[PDB]
């Protein structure tokens, strides 16, 4: 169905009413999202339908029609903007400068922002709009609000 | 069966509310991508 480029919600029928279950990006014709938003499962736009082509859980992604598009990276210094789209609410850009995850693996970039579960999938972007990551797979900090990390997938 | 509606376009929005921290955490991911604090 409408395949034009943007942010867009993940929504179910299966629970009460219409319950938003995260958020994605459409990109050169592919939908990427957070794998724990639709656990790898077809979805619905209009008449047509998406695929599932790469997914991992531990990357925590997944991409639709075509393998993952999206591949600018944090600068380490910049302040970004995440595109946030919360559930029953407009889209809506709020400016930070991202923290630090240190893993065993490296250091990756971390959003300091608290928003419903429903969230998942919304992009972060840098000065010139292009998706450096996607907000949704982080921690819980000893405040009890979420820090999430800037995940972002490779382009091969 | 879930499904997809579009919520706008992605562009940088210049005069955007600036708010949260940027905490240096010392985390751990494990083989089902959840992230945990190591102290
Ligand atoms: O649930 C969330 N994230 C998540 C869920 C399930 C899985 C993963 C991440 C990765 N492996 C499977 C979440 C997302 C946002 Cl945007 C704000 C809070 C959140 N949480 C609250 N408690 C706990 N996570």
């Amino acid at each position: 169905g409408e395949t034009t480029d943007g942010v867009y919600r993940v929504m179910t029928r299966r629970l009460l009413g219409s319950t938003q279950v995260g958020v994605g990006v459409m990109q050169e014709g592919v939908f990427h999202t957070m794998w724990h938003v639709t656990k790898g499962a077809a979805l619905r736009s209009g008449e047509g339908r998406l695929d599932p082509y790469w997914g991992d859980v531990k990357q925590d992604l997944v991409s639709y029609c075509g393998p993952w598009k999206l591949d600018a990276a944090w600068d380490g210094l910049s302040e970004v903007q995440l595109l946030a789209v919360p559930p029953g609410e407009r889209a809506k850009n709020i400016q930070t400068l991202p923290g630090i995850f240190k893993t065993k693996d490296g250091d990756i970039g971390a959003v300091a922002l608290d928003y419903p579960a429903g969230t998942s999938g919304s992009p972060i972007l840098d000065k010139c709009g292009r998706v450096i990551g996607l907000y949704g797979n982080g921690v819980v900090i000893k405040n009890g609000s979420y820090v999430s990390a800037i995940t972002q997938g490779k382009r091969e | 069966d879930m499904y997809i509606e579009r919520a706008g376009d992605i562009t940088w929005e210049k005069d955007a509310e600036v708010t949260g921290n940027s905490p240096r955490l010392d985390v751990a991911l494990d083989e089902s991508g959840d992230f945990s604090l190591v102290e």
